[PDB]
RNA sequence: GGUAGCUAAUACCGCAUAACGUCGCAAGACCAAAGAGGGGGACCUUCGGGCCUCUUGCCAUCGGAUGUGCCCAGAUGGGAUUAGCUAGUAGGUGGGGUAACGGCUCACCUAGGCGACGAUCCCUAGCUGGUCUGAGAGGAUGACCAGCCACACUGGAACUGAGACACGGUCCAGACUCCUACGGGAGGCAGCAGUGGGGAAUAUUGCACAAUGGGCGCAAGCCUGAUGCAGCCAUGCCGCGU
RNA sequence: ACCCGCAGAAGAAGCACCGGCUAACUCCGUGCCAGCAGCCGCGGUAAUACGGAGGGUGCAAGCGUUAAUCGGAAUUACUGGGCGUAAAGCGCACGCAGGCGGUUUGUUAAGUCAGAUGUGAAAUCCCCGGGCUCAACCUGGGAACUGCAUCUGAUACUGGC
């Protein structure tokens, strides 16, 4: 098996690319109250088949290029 | 007293003139192997490349390009005659 | 030439761009400057690592000048810049410690030789 | 090379070395593999004084790192 | 210190030989280099070695051990009377580059990418082991110390080597100090120590290769302002006189 | 270092404080002047406030004065603040982006709780064996550093679907 996480599509708009918001959800260290701390990737697709609103499973390599080192692994919920 | 540090740069330079001279002689044969492909095919390619596997080789046993650039250059193009159909 | 309301670049280490010629001197009526004899400057602008002040009146000497050095046999050996040195006016010597000019023959004919020969170019 | 080495330890005018297993290549007592013992040149003439884990050492030379005249004779000490 | 004449290699290059390495399913082709030392008998000489013997090197292939290069994640000074910012910024196509990666560096196609979880820009800045405080929480803060990252007068280029992004290096340049009776020349104490200056202020140009480590040497031995110790100070803490 | 002797009270004591809070205080001189003061305030004929003097108080090779940091300080408020007026609630309506949301089932495992293997450098706190009396220091063995990662359970609640 491999380590994968869960994110929805916010941009397709690049050739061979896709960019995905991922949710950490932590802690605050003083107050107490549990924080998204949304994180935006960009994450690498060849395959190109997702859009604004695909759920997607993805995982980490190796840096595949600058700020880039996210790879698709499965398209989640199929939905609309 | 000495400081041989302060003789590597002319010791460099000296060998410059050889040693880098080399490089573009090694830039060259690629170009001499690529230009017996089109001599060509099978029966000029390989016979060609006889002539940069041992070149390669010999400048190796020098160092300089010894850690992984000199086996890159002769799988390379051992892949490229290896292509030949 | 070099005369009265002339600005030049000046041959004092940390010395501006920007230096005005406000007398040629001599006593008698005179049209221009010339080479290892002095001249009244005035400072035009100062830079901060130098020893001089913007607006101060001092005392200076011709050391490279675009005519050219050429009194012995008629051959020149020329400079592509007019340039000039300051000197104090009561306990004499050029007031900088470093020169930039080419220190020639007639720059020796004055009492100065211990503080302009670190680099003699010709 | 790896060396079984002794390090730097002690006070003004009562030194105390301890020896460790380092490539040499680090400097002085830092970046050590394991220690292996320690020396005391006093060891208030008592058995409970110097110790050096001799089976570790055996293990770590061979076929291993090296040991030279003065550290190989730290055995004659704890004799063994 | 430059040049020339002269001469040798454990300095140098070829010609040879060469693995489980090269590349492939595999047969197989190819690339290299040095001896040296102490001891020692029969046989022989021009008796400053033929030859035996152990040691230690030299050239190569492939593993361990340990590092070095690379990219991430969680942790993280102020400012919103900075709200928008950007052109290798954001994605593709093709080269080159490095031991290896990526836009890393170029040339061209695409226009995206980043923002109220504060982008963009500007001021301040060795970090943490630690330190002080109070019952603690919490606060104020990180000399020395151990480790790690950066810097070598001011600045560029990187080269050598196992390793430096080189305190005592290269090519130097800048700002300079010093020497030159005048034809061009040496160098960078934020090492060890004094001193000019800055400051309310912080200790001596001390003693020593004695011990120890590292470096060269097969070893005797040689090098070491590393280091190991003095010297001074209520500057803090602790035992103790008058 | 340590031992033995020659040596004679010999060479060895400070600085701050004493009206109320506040420990110890009286007399002289000055007479709103001079010289003081943490706050209330001192000094014109009794000055416990200045300067001295005699006696006390405090600590001691130290004692004291300052620009400042921590305590006192829950008066920055997490442990742990406040909004009628004392100081802050928007003059008002609607509402995007944010925060928050009943309940029956399954499922995901971001988050929680449980169990491991790695790691959390050495000094060092704390326990504790040596070494100098105690201890600073050199350490020999322990502990903690609730962390973080990688494997694996519970399957309840929150987000998600």
């Amino acid at each position: 098996k491999i380590r994968t996480l869960q994110g929805r599509v916010v941009s397709d708009k690049m050739e061979k690319s896709i960019v995905v918001a991922i949710e950490r959800f932590v802690k605050h260290p003083i107050y107490g109250k549990f924080i998204k701390r949304t994180t935006k990737l960009h994450v690498h697709d060849e395959n190109n088949e997702c859009g604004i609103g695909d759920v997607v499973e993805i995982r980490e390599c190796r840096p595949l290029s600058k700020t880039k080192s996210w790879t698709l692994v499965r398209v989640v919920e199929k939905a609309v | 007293n000495i400081k041989s540090a302060k003789k590597r740069a002319i010791q460099s330079e000296k060998a410059r003139k050889h040693n880098a001279s080399r490089r573009s002689m090694m830039r060259t044969f690629i170009k001499k192997v690529y230009a017996a492909i089109e001599a060509g095919d099978k029966a000029a390619a390989q016979k060609a490349f006889n002539e940069m596997q041992p070149i390669v080789d010999r400048q190796a046993a020098k160092g300089l390009i010894h850690k992984n650039k000199a086996a890159r250059h002769k799988a390379n193009l051992t892949a490229q005659i290896n292509k030949l159909a | 030439m070099i005369q009265e309301q002339t600005m030049l670049n000046v041959a004092d280490n940390s010395g501006a761009r920007r230096v005005m010629c406000i007398k040629v001197l001599g006593g008698s009526h005179r049209r221009y400057a010339g080479v290892g004899d002095i001249i009244k400057i005035t400072i035009k602008e100062a830079i901060p690592r130098g020893k001089v002040k913007k607006g101060d009146v001092l005392k200076a000497v011709v050391v490279r000048t675009k005519k050219g050095v050429r009194r012995p046999d008629g051959s020149v050996i020329r400079f592509d810049g007019n340039a000039c040195v300051l000197l104090n006016n009561n306990s004499e010597q050029p007031i900088g410690t470093r020169i930039f000019g080419p220190v020639t023959r007639e720059l020796r004919s004055e009492k100065f030789m211990k503080i302009i020969s670190l680099a003699p170019e010709v | 090379m790896v060396t079984i080495r002794l390090a730097r330890h002690g006070a003004k005018k009562r030194p105390f070395y301890q020896v460790v297993v380092a490539d040499s290549r680090n400097a002085r007592n830092g970046r050590f593999i394991e220690r292996v013992g320690f020396f005391n040149p006093i060891a208030s003439e008592k058995e409970e004084g110097t110790r050096l884990d001799l089976d570790r050492i055996a293990h770590w030379v061979g076929q291993g790192a090296t040991i030279s005249d003065r550290v190989a004779a730290l055995i004659k000490e704890v004799n063994k």
